[PDB]
């Protein structure tokens, strides 16, 4: 509506209710709609980081996002027993619990990974359901598995927090470019979890790509990585009566299938429809049938475990139970036919799910949280990049260079703010160390802390006094070293213009750091970094001559979808006025199937390092169709 | 459908060697050589031995009759909207029948029209009269139309398009009517019948033909003048590259290995004495993760080729003077999992693109006389303003480049 009237700020005064992923921003007042909905888009991109943390400067409402977003950990929902367990893999395995209250009977799954969509997944900490044994206790609350991004305490985290310096590095820091420490770009880590379905028929064999002659192994074991980026490849055959491709294993030829990813394989799911008899009797299909055995052996075992209580007629089972139980004995029982997309299938489907650490390599994209984005320009050694000399804060270095030119045309001047109070922060905690008991470290953390945040003090008084003194010392320790935790509140609470003028005013001896070869003084202040899902791997697209789908199923390495030339193109081509070679460079590369094959002829029979290729003058094959059918018609062209 | 453009007589181009006249299709258990898929005249799939190109086109021969030319019908039927049913056997005259209606044509044609509604198909009419009807109609080259073989209940079949079913009708149809010398002697006047349904399959033929051309021809003719699809062609991210000549760019691992994928086989199978096939698979096993040595084939290419390894980059749409620029390749990235293409960044303003995860087509330019051709879109030549002849400022120094120097005089 028009009317903003109705808008009242004492209504809404002291409360975010009125925000919602912005709760997530620290000092959101300062930033504008434009950069606040940027963050709200890269909130839902960012990836998941091995080595995530809680951010220094938090909005207090982190944990709570952590808390409701139950993708990330797994929480017993009743007091439960361990009946037993058992394993599929080393890395995969099932729990069976009974409810203490009810006697229902029910299972908790452990893996390694967890699958999202495409590419995106994440490594699970399994410490705590791998802790438990049988007739173990599982109390109400506990977390049986986590996600990287929760900590000891359940504390949330969707970031690391990196050292920045706002530099000009050799102009490398352009426009939202970045520049990124070696150890920084470490922190920065994202996994990729992949399940790829390779599908062989009665008359496809698999290659003996990870086996010698005496063991064949076609591909890669549970707790075996991929090489060359090929899981495995795939032979099709016009008759496999004759057997007389045995010689053929090692060799590797264009019609043969390729299926590619690269990481550690966690999972096999083998679908079979051939009766065991038929698999045993050929070599080839050994390191298959001991997978095939290992599933059934996992599914009988649960059945024999489980029958007594599935079919007993108490049935004291939960749904989840029940399914699981019922799939392992359509498993094992005999006249099971499987179907993949509402079709029989011959021979067998194979699903690898394969984890791989993926490191920060350039053109990813790292953003804050206040709507900014930044392309990784250059990894670079930690030597390289400014570190300050001659201080107390002497050899520091900065883990990323943000660019400096056009920060205030931005529109959200909070990144600022979060690195100075970062900045100002490392002073109190040198401070802290330099001299003084414990009390003197607690005074002096009371009095920043009343400077930045009231109830952050209040809170951290009640919570000092608490601790032992032990416990006191160990906290302290923490703070000096690891950090300083400061709550900005996105609308309420957070520190402005005035409040930072007090804070420089009154600690006088903060002042910029003077870099090792920098004639202007840097500050160099921790900002909080995610890692967005953009990677250049996207949108990669190379091809050569001989969309297909085969990248899409794991056929191929890259895309080799074409490049598409228009009237457009054709136009700012015909600038040069040499309209004789553009008709030469389509004929060859695409209209004119002789000019191709004349092309890729000379191409591999000319002279490496000089080229020059003479193309015959013909109707294209397209052109001869079309003079052939309008003949046909009854119309001929006059060249009009 | 309806087109102005110049019509053909059949008769002068039609060739008595290639003529169907046999309407089986197949013989005694075999492809007939007088049949519609006849190896001798239209080609087989040994086509180099064969030469003989799609262009090869049959003939069919309806001597001694003549029907009403397929393109030419629907004038007819605007100007004579009974045509319908006077071709049929069962004014002065009406429904006299195809052989009939031939010989009162002329009269006809004044007879039943309305000359303000159809005086320009009256006039084509009267210029392209002795193209009207035709004694042998065209079919063109089994290549094009496919008959795949299936496996039987009965015994093996094969499958084929309408188009077959049409044309062999219309042979099947004529045969009979010429043999017959005793049976004719009164017969001819229910005769008639049998030609209008040749006329019919043929207008059929005429509309299949204009589908055909829906189907992949000129659907796909025209769709390539929408966007004719390129071989040697990729798509890459763009980084900043400092340090190097502006015109000079640093190509990923991934992307010089397939577009110059040919010229690299060439130097693998000189320098190793290898066969094509195994130099290929040196290069599959170098596409796979970095290894030096195929690296050192690609370092060498782009180092010691003449006028140097080269390309096209546009960034759509291609709307402005620098949209599509002439580029060097100076480097080879080391790192495979680097993907992204490092331009110079007074190069940007030229292209409009930015930093921000838009992705340049490359095309790279092969031939020595074509690389000289297109080096007038160089980033060099595009130093001058083409409307001022003034140096432009797209090429000049740029935010992060200006302040450097500004500090250093200012």
């Amino acid at each position: 509506m028009d009317d903003i009237s109705v808008i009242k700020n004492e209504d809404y005064e002291g409360s975010h209710r009125f925000l919602a992923e912005e709760l997530l921003m620290p000092n959101a007042n300062k930033t504008d709609g434009n950069r606040s909905t940027m963050f709200c888009s890269h909130l839902a991109q960012a990836v998941t980081l091995q080595k995530a943390e809680p951010p220094l400067v938090y909005t207090n409402f982190e944990n709570q996002v952590g808390k409701y977003s139950t993708a990330g950990y797994r929480k017993a929902n009743s007091n439960y027993k361990v009946i037993e367990k058992i394993y599929k893999n080393d890395y995969n395995y099932v729990l069976i619990v009974q409810d203490q209250e009810t006697g229902e009977y029910t299972l908790f799954e452990r893996a390694e990974c967890e699958f999202l969509t495409e590419h995106y997944g994440f490594q699970w900490d399994n410490d705590k359901i791998d802790s438990l044994k049988k007739d173990d206790t599982i109390e109400k609350d506990t977390v049986l598995y986590k996600n990287t991004c929760y900590d000891e305490n359940m504390n949330f985290g969707y970031g690391v927090n990196l050292n920045a310096a706002y530099f000009s590095y050799k102009n490398e820091t352009l426009e939202d470019a970045i520049v990124i420490s070696e150890s920084a770009a470490k922190k920065l880590g994202t996994f990729s979890v992949n399940k790829v379905k390779v599908s062989v028929n009665t008359n496809d064999i698999l290659l003996n790509l990870y086996g010698d002659n005496e063991n064949y192994k076609g591909f890669p074991d549970i707790g075996e990585h991929i090489k060359n980026q090929i899981i495995a490849s795939r032979r099709r055959f016009d008759y496999n009566t004759a057997l007389y491709e045995l010689k053929n294993l090692n060799e590797m030829r264009d019609s043969d299938t390729p299926f590619f990813a690269d990481g550690k394989i966690v999972d096999i799911e083998i679908f079979s429809n051939v009766p065991e008899e038929e698999l045993k009797v050929q070599k080839y299909n050994e390191q298959v049938l001991y997978y095939i055995n290992k599933q059934k052996e996992f599914s009988n075992n649960v059945y024999q475990k489980l029958k007594k209580i599935v079919e007993g007629k108490d049935n004291n089972v939960s749904d989840k139970l029940l399914h699981f139980y019922n799939n392992c004995k359509m498993r094992i029982d005999e006249n099971i036919s499987y179907t993949y997309q509402n079709s029989k299938f011959s021979g067998f489907i194979m699903e690898f799910t394969i984890l791989e650490e993926e490191p920060l390599n350039k053109g990813s994209k790292i953003t804050g949280r206040y709507g900014n984005k930044g392309v990784i320009s250059k990894i670079l050694p930690d030597d390289q990049m400014p570190t300050v000399a001659e201080g107390r804060f002497k050899g520091l270095k900065a883990d990323i260079c943000l660019n400096p030119l056009g920060v205030f045309n931005r529109l959200n001047p909070s990144q600022l703010i979060e690195q100075e109070l970062n900045w100002i922060a490392k002073f109190i905690r040198k401070d802290m160390e330099e001299a003084g008991s414990n009390e003197e470290k607690v005074s002096i953390l009371l009095d920043f802390l009343n400077r930045v945040n009231k109830e952050e003090t209040e809170l951290m008084e009640e919570f000092i006094n608490s601790l032992n003194k032990t416990e006191l010392e160990e906290f302290l320790n923490d703070i000096i070293e690891n950090g300083i935790p400061i709550c900005q509140k996105p609308f309420f609470g957070n520190i402005g213009l005035d409040e930072l003028w007090e804070l420089y005013n009154h600690y006088d001896h903060i002042d910029y750091f003077k870099c090792e070869g920098i004639s202007t003084p840097l500050i160099i202040g921790e900002i909080y970094m995610v890692r967005l899902k953009h990677e250049p791997h996207s949108k990669f697209s190379a091809r050569s001559t001989s969309k297909s789908k085969n990248f899409k199923e794991h056929k191929d390495l890259y895309s080799k979808t074409p490049v598409r030339i228009g009237n457009m193109e054709i136009s700012n081509l015909s600038l040069t006025n040499e309209m004789g070679s553009i008709m030469d460079m389509l004929n060859s590369y695409s209209n004119n199937e002789t000019n191709r094959r004349e092309l890729i002829m000379q191409l591999l029979t000319g002279n490496p390092f000089d080229t020059n290729i003479d193309l015959s003058d013909v109707e294209s094959g397209t052109s001869k169709i079309l003079k052939s059918l309008f003949t046909c018609l009854g119309l001929s062209i006059d060249d009009v | 459908m309806g087109k102005k453009l110049s019509l053909i007589d059949f008769n002068e181009i039609y060739n008595e060697e290639n003529l169907i006249t046999r309407a089986n299709p197949i013989e005694n258990h075999e492809f007939s050589d007088d049949g519609i898929y006849s190896e001798r005249i239209f080609g087989s799939y040994n086509e180099d031995d064969d030469d003989k190109d799609i262009d090869t086109i049959g003939w069919i021969n309806i001597e001694p009759y003549y029907i009403i030319n397929p393109i030419l019908f629907t004038i007819i039927k605007k100007c004579i909207p009974s045509i319908n049913k006077i071709i049929n056997y069962q004014g002065e005259d009406d429904y006299i029948g195809l052989v009939k209606f031939k010989d009162n044509f002329d009269d006809l044609l004044e007879k039943y029209t309305d000359k303000k509604k159809y005086q320009k198909e009256y006039d084509f009419l009267i210029e392209n009269h002795d193209k009207i009807f035709i004694n042998k109609l065209p079919v063109f080259s089994h290549k094009l139309r496919p008959a795949t073989l299936l496996t039987g209940s009965k015994g093996k079949v094969l499958a084929f398009d309408e188009i077959n079913n049409y044309y062999n009708f219309v042979i099947e149809y004529i045969n009979q009517i010429n043999e017959g010398v005793v049976s004719d002697d009164s017969i001819d006047l229910l005769l008639l019948p049998l030609l209008y349904n040749m006329q019919f399959y043929a207008n059929n033929i005429l509309t299949r033909i204009i589908s055909e051309y829906l189907r992949g021809k000129k659907g796909f003719l025209r769709k390539n003048i929408m966007g004719s699809r390129i071989n040697f062609s990729a798509r890459n991210v763009i980084t900043p590259l400092i340090g190097h000549p502006i015109d000079e760019v640093a190509m990923p691992y991934k992307t010089f290995a397939e577009l110059y994928k040919f010229q690299l086989i060439n130097l693998i199978s000189k320098v190793k004495g290898i066969n094509y096939n195994e130099a290929l698979k040196f290069w599959e096993k170098g596409i796979l993760g970095f290894n030096q040595e195929l690296y050192n084939y690609m370092e060498e290419l782009i180092t010691k080729t003449k006028g140097g390894c080269t390309f096209l980059l546009n960034r759509n749409p291609t709307i402005s003077i620098g949209s599509i620029l002439y580029l060097k390749i100076g480097l080879i990235k080391k790192d495979y999992k680097d993907l992204t293409l490092g331009i110079s960044n007074n190069l940007l303003s030229a292209l409009s693109g930015d930093y921000d995860g838009d992705v340049l087509n490359i095309i790279p330019v092969f031939d020595n006389k074509m690389k000289e051709h297109f080096s007038l879109l160089s980033p060099q030549n595009f130093l001058v303003d083409r409307n001022n002849g003034r140096f432009n400022g797209d090429f000049d120094l740029q935010k992060d480049q200006i302040l450097g120097i500004f500090i250093l005089n200012n």
